[PDB]
């Protein structure tokens, strides 16, 4: 559940840069943090990148 | 009789049907069931997951989709089991070949080391003209454990039951061989023997 | 049959040893499978450096978690092969007496 | 046996000569391997036949006691010849020198491999320019780690040893290996190679 | 004594079988070389 919210929280912040940047091209979360072989661990590093 | 949805919703509900609960109790225990059959059967995650993403397809049993739970269920997946550990590394992605309908006979000796003439004349004894479910694989798994038992060819096996020993009729028909069918069933059964 | 005079044979056979069975050896068994989907993203309210610092530590948070996490299941997993040990050499004392 | 005919080896044959037997029987080899033995050998025929002559049945049993001398069967027999420099070449079209000189280098591997602990399917995989098959999960999740991980922007660059330096995370952990040095390493290595 | 001896013979397969055993049951287990190499390789790209 902390992963879903964080996850959520992440999007959000890359909406705002896209808005202050005025640029909707650049993203950054692009998926597969939660890699269900592994219990979907180890994304808060992904994220941190 | 439930699905895992309505599970979590009369979940939610704080027991509201009285007769219900004897169900719920019961469908915790199968899964508890379940979960203890997977584990003395020490199966691992990928091999179940290719068998649950198939449905069971890949595995076949009698007269029942899927797998039920009776004994049949219980000694197919234990031999599955133990193929499958006996595969080696390859075999792992062996089972990828198995998920779709790749399983061919040539790629299947070669991962089995042994000869692809004796998996043909498996597949022509056993009948099975493609390995669509573990039905077949098992089947010719068990033609070729007989074969290599005797030390001895498929297709001599195959006809030595061909011979339905009800001479002429009380069964299907007399399959008794002639004179020099016997004789040459006899050289190339006994071909492989010591001094 | 040319045996002695009281039945004992004049040649003597081999047992024939088998060649023993074999130890199975497992191997790295994996199913491949996919990570968790993109969302759709919304906008927020405030600005880009608040958001960066509470995201900031919500992670250094969900990190700290992981490790935990980790260490709480490398303790449980010796601690179940010691309680297999153990099994194993109850079984072992009941053949030696 | 020294009678010359025709007759067929295949182990699909149905009605099997009273010779195909005792060929069986002397040579202490199964149908399938005899089959395999007849290939390696190259003395074979249409639908898998051969005469009866001296040459082929000397033949035959040569090539059993190179099996059975070095402690190894008939398939493995095949495979070590066809790694061996004189693959390509059936045992029947060998020069007076060739076959000494094939038997040291035989017995030479084949010490090799006993003083050194590998199989014999270890070093045919090990060495064959055969692939597996098809595509495999493991090379599945590569798809699935390096495509988000990395991008076409320094893909075409011409400094290939900082691109086998980027790569050799993933190559090290999917292949199981000690550190990322060794996976720059074998990259350039098969860079040396190019093999497909 | 010469029974005794077959079942000490049959005393050291029963050893060398769950030694076997506790080497699968160790493969099996959830923390796995396979979970080790994917955490190195996801860590060794993010760090570099």
């Amino acid at each position: 559940q902390f992963f879903d919210l964080t996850q959520s929280f992440c999007l959000m912040a890359q909406e705002a840069l896209r808005r202050e940047l005025t640029d909707n091209g650049v993203t950054f979360i692009r998926g597969g943090a939660w890699n269900g072989t592994t219990a979907g661990l180890m994304a808060g590093e992904t994220l941190l990148l | 009789g439930l699905d895992i949805a309505g599970f979590m919703t009369l979940v939610l509900k704080e027991s509201l049907n009285a007769n219900e609960t004897t169900q719920l109790v019961q469908f915790c225990h199968v899964m508890a069931q379940l979960s203890l059959s997977v584990q003395t059967l020490r199966l691992s995650e990928a091999e179940l997951s290719v068998l649950v993403i198939s449905g069971f397809a890949v595995l076949g049993a009698k007269n029942q989709p899927a797998g039920q739970h009776n004994i049949d269920t219980l000694f197919s997946l234990y031999r599955f089991h133990q193929w499958i550990n006996g595969l080696g590394n390859p075999g792992s992605d062996t089972l990828d070949m198995l998920r779709q309908q790749t399983l061919t006979a040539d790629r299947l000796a070669s991962v089995m080391g042994l000869d692809i003439s004796m998996v043909t004349q498996a597949m022509v004894s056993a009948g099975v003209n493609q390995l669509q479910c573990w039905q077949d694989i098992n089947t010719v798994l068990q033609w070729i454990d007989v074969a290599s038992a005797l030390h001895t060819m498929p297709s001599v096996i195959r006809t030595l039951v061909n011979i339905r020993y009800v001479t002429a009729l009380n069964k299907a028909e007399s399959n008794l061989p002639s004179w020099d069918e016997w004789q040459t069933l006899a050289e190339n059964m006994e071909a492989g023997l010591s001094t | 049959h040319n045996l002695s005079i009281d039945g004992q044979p004049l040649s003597l056979a081999i047992y024939a040893e088998p060649t023993d069975p074999k130890a199975l050896l497992t191997s790295m068994v994996q199913a491949s499978q996919g990570g968790s989907a993109v969302l759709p993203g919304t906008l927020s309210l405030y600005r880009f450096p608040v958001m960066l610092e509470r995201t900031r530590n919500l992670v250094a948070q969900l990190t700290q978690f992981g490790t935990s996490l980790l260490s709480m299941a490398e303790h449980d997993d010796a601690d179940e092969l010691t309680t297999l040990l153990l099994q194993q050499g109850m079984e072992l004392a009941t053949q030696s007496i | 046996e020294a009678d010359g005919n025709t007759v067929s080896i295949d182990p699909d044959e149905e009605q099997s000569t009273f010779a195909r037997s005792a060929l069986m029987r002397g040579l202490g080899v199964n149908s399938g391997e005899l089959y395999q033995l007849g290939k390696l050998a190259g003395v074979l025929d249409a639908q898998n036949t051969i005469t009866l002559s001296v040459f082929v049945i000397s033949s035959l049993y040569r090539l059993t006691l190179l099996a059975r001398v070095h402690q190894l069967t008939v398939n493995e027999l095949c495979m070590l010849y066809g790694l061996s420099p004189f693959n390509g070449k059936t045992t029947a079209s060998l020069s007076s020198g060739e076959l000494p000189r094939l038997v040291i280098w035989l017995y030479q591997v084949t010490q090799w491999l006993t003083e050194a602990e590998i199989t014999t399917e270890a070093i045919w995989l090990l060495c064959t320019p055969e692939f597996s098959g098809n595509i495999s999960p493991e090379i599945s999740n590569l798809l699935n780690n390096l495509r988000p991980s990395i991008s076409e922007d320094m893909a075409q660059s011409h400094n290939r040893e900082l691109q086998a330096e980027i790569l050799a995370p993933f190559i090290a952990a999917t292949l199981h290996l000690a550190s990322p040095d060794m996976a720059r390493y074998i990259l350039l290595w098969t860079d040396n190679l190019r093999p497909g | 004594r010469r029974e005794a001896a077959q079942m000490q013979v049959e005393y050291q397969e029963t050893q060398q079988a769950h030694t076997q055993a506790q080497l699968e049951l160790l493969q099996r287990k959830f923390t796995n070389k396979a979970l080790y190499s994917w955490m190195r390789g996801k860590l060794s790209a993010i760090y570099y």
